């Protein structure tokens, strides 16, 4: 669904790329901003 | 009125001139005597 | 068919890499009198949008 969102403004760069697949994943990710 | 040469394919060098003036090639191909599309008269 | 004369078309294309030269060439257009690049064409430069 989409209840995360309802409203739209001029969103520029849209991006769509990525082809996907105990605990066992773990799904380390580091967000950087420079 | 008082003349400006406003295009060249190169660069002056240091203590040069331009005297000569055969229509300046934006880079069509032919521009013998026309100012055709992208020839332009170098002298405005 | 139309984009209408008391607005304007001011569509953001960005994100985008295209030859400026393709359109010069091509003689479909009427007349440039194009204000940014002097030489030819803006294939040697980048910009933001």
């Amino acid at each position: 669904e989409f209840r995360v969102y309802s409203s739209a403004n001029n969103c520029t760069f849209e991006y769509v790329s990525q082809p996907f697949l105990n605990f066992k994943n773990l799904r380390e990710f580091v967000f950087k901003n420079i | 009125n008082y003349l400006y040469r406003l295009f060249r394919k190169s660069n002056l060098k240091p203590f040069e001139r331009d005297i000569s003036t055969e229509i300046y090639q934006a880079g069509s191909t032919p521009c013998n005597g026309v100012e055709g599309f992208n020839c332009y008269f170098p002298l405005q | 068919r139309f984009a209408s004369v008391y607005a304007w078309n001011r569509k953001r294309i960005s994100n985008c890499v295209a030859d400026y030269s393709v359109l010069y060439n091509s003689a479909s257009f009427s007349t440039f009198k194009c204000y940014g690049v002097s030489p030819t064409k803006l294939n040697d430069l980048c910009f933001t949008n």
